[PDB]
């Protein structure tokens, strides 16, 4: 799999959009919603027991991800 | 109106029919998930809430004393001897029994009521009278 | 000192389903709940909103035959409490004895040749048929017009 | 705009009959996930709070079952397969709840029950002497 | 070696979905379980019966679905529903997929005195996680 | 030796069936 | 063929706005369907140089007992609903001494929830009884033969006397069986016999 | 190894909790304990251990001939005794068989 | 359709077991006390020997309920222990998973 600029770019496109529907269901502020607030409504949202955190449901800044 | 209707009276196959019709111009599918448990639960197919474990669960309205008080039971068992002594121990194992009902309580107590009316002649020559 | 208990509130078995469903309204973006929630098994026209509903109620009518057509699969009961709706269903007579307590039987299952056949073979033994019977067995015939109700298969 | 005009609540009739009073509601929520439970305790929590029903968690130690079975379909002793069955805790206090009070916050919580979730609801109910324990009647 | 549910190591030409690709000590660390029931917590009864109840629906589903299935069903139980969740291919026919599904909801629910829903995920293709 | 007492012989009363039956009831 | 291939619909995740009724898109508990949750959110464990998979066709996502259905939003939403359906504890009871001295007799009992098609369960028919001597109206003499009647059952150390019973089926009987227990103790204890003169 | 005022309380103690009143041995205990509790054969488990293999194994069969249920291992054997009758290998009929 | 004769034969032993279980158990009950006479107990002892030989539930045995395999059986999930690995090992079992520690 290579990653060429232009996915990239629509996968923060997507980050940005679903990151206000994430503080939506979680009635708070979307300008005002950041990163560790993001983890907190995944692990709640998509509670996850698993050993290794790495296995566990992420949402990060694609950046951060690929 | 009608002071007393015929409620007594079996509906004709024309009047229950008629009822279907009714329902029909009110039936409409699922909306969403809460409309499919609450259907579920008035027709019985899902549980009802909160959870009791003994929901649909009554042996014929038993009370606690016909389980436990066994002695009107034993009024054709001889009054005293090894057959009374015997049979209280029958009675005070059954008292403490939650898995059998009174019925099948009493059907244990009428066995050996029987068995004993057949078992007379060896009872007897033991110095032992039943019935 | 006295102490005052608050009444009781009494509500139906399905109250605080519906009192929670008021929360929620309808969904703008999404199919009717009784389609599948898939983009590709979502109806993509109102044609294929109605053959999808037949489609599947056609595989309820499937089943339901085969459940009928073999009850000894299904007379297992585990479920506490005893659910009534989740049995097999028997349509046959269960009385073969020629007499109006038998006849009455057929009456209840919407036989409507079965109830004529053994009517005239009550009538013709001899053995008096009370009028309620009679009556019972006019409303069947005639809101029926002597026709056997739709089935299944035969 | 396509809202409902109005909306038929569901009926509730306030019976003659007096409620019954629970000291306490102990529910412990069994279960092999501890993320689970943990959501699970949020969502109990909030709805406690909205329903106005004092609520104190604490978490009761896990415990963990093993079992030893061979490997080997034949022979081989000494080779041997462990499993574990860990069940994982969190118990929820209750206290001061009404008996139509605690059975619509259990209904609610227990509707919502995760799969793969157990419950144990210890109920204590409060109640007066028997009018036949007044007074002796020797 | 051990061979219990490891897929061997190919060419490089076998696809392997996210769960065969993972050996049974990840089962708790880097996948989940597939069936989610009380029937194996501490002092829980009726374990045995919920055995035997899901080894005959991954093998009804298996027959019912004859080459749609793309990967492992997952069971789950809540009180007394039984939601079967699946992925499925798009190549059998929405016609007769809505035909399976009205069909086995029925029949499971009639067999095993209990509501039963199935959901149906679809996807274009088997997804691969990796290739072995 | 065999111990036998004369209170040791004695039947218990059933008090359930003649004293206490009402408050089988309230 | 006289059409192609059927096509799959875009998700309708695209058509969600950013201020949508969320609870509306999840009214009950329901599975993790990737065409439904507008949320660009990875599971599974990368490969070297890999990436978490994506939700469409993550199996990881469909086995988590999500709580979409239970978002903070909905839980306030739905708690409004269901306050006509709750009754207002009694203010005079403030403590547990206040409640101990207007309702002395305290009874437990057990429910358990399981998943399956049968809800029998033989635990949940014990009930408990624990009521304090002092709040009885006893004398000298009926304490001193109560607690030699019941045993154990009475702890010295709270002054709580405990009766468990278990011999009925159902879970009303034991509770009727506690109650009776507790009453003809209580007028046994009373009773002096002639017997009694002999300790 | 108790006084009277022991012995009447404790026997007194019985009579209240339903417990044994008259003096038992050890061994007479034991039809107190048969009857409190069911036998091993009337145990859920005990009758209920096997799944009903008629009822699972017909149902799939009835349900492969209606043909709702594809049985892959089913149609293994079908095949492998179709070339079997190519071959020749055929199962001889009952009574007529090899050796008679 | 059972796997094979011996579980067939198992199924029949605990069939009948469970019917005579309450016949059984009241003529046993005559047996195991001092209360009754020795003559009683002797006829007890013929009509429970009487009794048909796979009504005993001794001779029950708890096999796999998936390949009737008779020894190597967890009695929780009334399988073997090839069968009960293979049902974990693919995370087909609720909760189980491999143990280190
Ligand atoms: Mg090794
Ligand atoms: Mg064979
Ligand atoms: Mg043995």
């Amino acid at each position: 799999e290579t990653y060429t600029e232009d996915f990239i770019k629509k996968q923060i496109e997507e980050f940005n959009i679903g990151k206000r529907h994430l503080a939506n269901m979680m009635g708070e502020d979307p300008e005002t919603f950041t990163q560790e607030d993001i983890d907190r409504a995944i692990a709640y949202l998509f509670p996850s027991g698993l050993f290794e955190k790495r296995a566990r449901p992420v949402m990060k800044h694609p950046e951060q991800i690929f | 109106t009608k002071e007393a209707p015929e409620t007594d009276t079996s509906p004709s196959l024309w009047d229950v029919e008629f009822a279907k019709q009714l329902a029909t111009v009110n039936e409409q599918p699922l909306q969403n998930g809460f409309e499919e448990l609450i259907q579920w639960t008035k027709e019985g197919k899902l549980w009802e809430f909160p959870i009791n474990n003994e929901a649909g669960f009554d042996d014929d309205g038993s009370e606690f004393h016909e389980h436990i008080f066994l002695e009107k039971h034993l009024e054709s068992f001889p009054k005293q001897g090894p057959i009374r002594h015997f049979m209280e121990l029958v009675t005070c194992g059954l008292s403490k029994n939650p898995y059998l009902s009174v019925k099948q309580k009493v059907e244990h107590i009428e066995w050996f009521r029987n068995y004993f009316n057949e078992k007379k002649d060896i009872l007897k020559e033991s110095n032992i009278q039943f019935n | 000192e006295e102490v005052v208990i608050p009444k009781k509130k009494t509500w139906d078995k399905v109250a605080v389903l519906q009192a929670l469903a008021s929360t929620v309204n309808r969904d703008t973006t999404a199919v009717p709940y009784v389609f599948q929630d898939d983009p590709y098994l979502m109806p993509a026209s109102s044609l294929e909103s109605r053959s999808f509903l037949l489609a599947k109620k056609s595989g309820e009518n499937v089943a339901k035959f085969i459940i009928n057509s073999y009850p000894k699969y299904f007379q297992k009961d585990i479920a506490e409490p005893h659910i009534p709706c989740l049995m097999p269903e028997y349509f046959e007579p269960q009385i073969k004895d020629i007499s109006e307590a038998a006849l009455k039987e057929r009456i209840e299952l919407r036989k409507v040749k079965a109830s004529v056949d053994m009517f005239d073979q009550l009538l013709q033994a001899g053995t008096t048929v009370s009028l309620e019977t009679t009556n019972s067995l006019l409303d069947l015939l005639c809101y029926y017009g002597d026709q056997e109700p739709s089935t299944d298969y035969h | 705009v396509d809202v409902p005009k109005d909306l038929t609540k569901p009926v509730v009739t306030i019976s003659d009959e007096p409620d019954i009073l629970y000291k306490r509601l102990s529910v412990l929520v069994k279960g092999h996930d501890k993320a689970v439970l943990d959501s699970y305790e949020y969502f109990a929590v909030l709805a406690a709070k909205e329903l106005g029903i004092s609520i104190k968690v604490h978490e009761p130690p896990r415990k963990i079952e093993r079992f030893t079975l061979l490997q080997s379909v034949h022979i081989y002793k000494k080779h041997r397969v462990q499993y574990e069955m860990r069940t994982l805790y969190r118990c929820l206090e209750l206290e001061h709840l009404t008996g139509s009070t605690a059975d619509v916050y259990l209904e609610y919580i227990q509707r919502n029950l995760p799969e793969g979730v157990a419950m144990e609801v210890t109920k204590t109910q409060l109640e007066q002497l028997p009018e036949h324990i007044k007074e002796p009647i020797w | 070696k051990n061979r219990a549910a490891r897929v061997r190591v190919s060419k490089g030409d076998k696809p392997v979905t996210y769960e065969e690709a993972h050996a049974p000590h990840y089962i708790a660390h880097r996948k989940g379980w597939l069936s989610l029931h009380t029937g194996n917590l501490d002092g829980e009864d009726h374990a045995a019966e919920r055995t035997v109840e899901d080894v005959f629906l991954r093998k009804f589903m298996w027959g019912t679905f004859p080459g749609c299935l793309a990967d492992q069903l997952v069971l789950k139980r809540r009180g007394n529903q039984l939601e079967i969740c699946a992925v499925v291919l798009r190549q059998l026919s929405p016609h007769k997929y809505y035909f399976l599904v009205g069909y086995s909801e029925t029949l499971l629910s009639y067999f095993y005195k209990c509501p039963v829903r199935l959901h149906l995920q679809t996807v274009p293709s088997k997804v691969v996680y990796k290739y072995l | 030796l065999q111990s036998r007492k004369e209170y040791e012989q004695e039947l218990s009363d059933d008090l359930h069936v003649e004293r206490y039956r009402q408050f089988w009831t309230r | 063929e006289r059409p192609p291939r059927r096509k799959a619909l875009p998700p309708r995740t695209e058509k969600m706005a950013v201020d949508q009724d969320w609870p509306s898109v999840y009214p009950v508990a329901a599975p993790f369907k990737p065409s439904a949750v507008p949320l660009p959110v990875r599971m599974g464990y990368p490969v070297k140089k890999g990436v978490p998979m994506a939700k469409e066709g993550n199996l990881e996502l469909l086995k988590i007992p999500n709580f979409l259905h239970l978002t903070p939003v909905a839980i306030k939403k739905h708690c409004e609903a269901l306050k006509d359906f709750c009754t207002e504890w009694p203010a005079a009871l403030d403590s547990d001494e206040k409640c101990e001295k207007h309702f002395p007799i305290e009874i437990d009992s057990t429910d358990y929830v399981s998943s399956g098609p049968s809800v029998r369960n033989p635990r949940a028919r014990v009930v408990v009884l624990r009521v304090k001597l002092s709040s009885l109206n006893l004398d000298d003499h009926a304490k001193k033969k109560l607690i030699k009647l019941v045993g154990e059952r009475y702890c010295k150390t709270t002054d709580v006397l405990t009766i468990k019973t278990d011999r009925c089926p159902l879970r009303r009987q034991n509770y009727d069986y506690a109650v009776y227990l507790l009453t003809v103790l209580y007028h046994e204890s009373w009773n002096t016999e002639e017997w009694e003169k002999s300790k | 190894s108790l006084s009277e005022y022991a012995f009447r309380m404790s026997r007194l103690s019985a009579r209240l909790f339903g417990e044994v009143t008259r003096p038992t041995n050890s061994k007479s205990m034991k039809v107190v304990k048969l009857f409190s509790e069911l036998p091993l054969a009337k145990k859920k488990e005990t009758y209920d251990w096997y799944p009903n293999h008629h009822t699972y194994a017909e149902l799939m069969q009835t349900l492969r001939f209606l043909g709702l249920y594809r049985d892959e291992h089913q149609d293994f054997m079908d095949e492998q005794k179709r070339l079997k009758k190519l071959r020749g290998k055929e199962k001889p009929k009952k009574g007529e068989g090899k050796r008679a | 359709h059972y796997v094979d004769w011996r579980m067939w034969r198992d199924v029949k032993r605990r069939k009948m077991a469970y019917e005579y279980a309450d016949e059984r158990l009241r003529i046993n009950s005559l047996r195991k006390n001092t209360i009754l006479p020795k003559i009683l107990q002797d006829v007890a002892d013929e009509e429970i020997a009487a009794l048909p030989r796979d009504s005993c539930p001794v001779r029950i045995r708890n096999r796999c309920v998936m390949t009737s395999r008779p020894r190597g059986v967890k009695r929780r999930w009334r399988l073997s222990r090839i069968v009960f690995r293979h049902l974990a090992d693919h995370g087909q079992l609720s909760g189980i998973q491999r143990a280190t520690w």
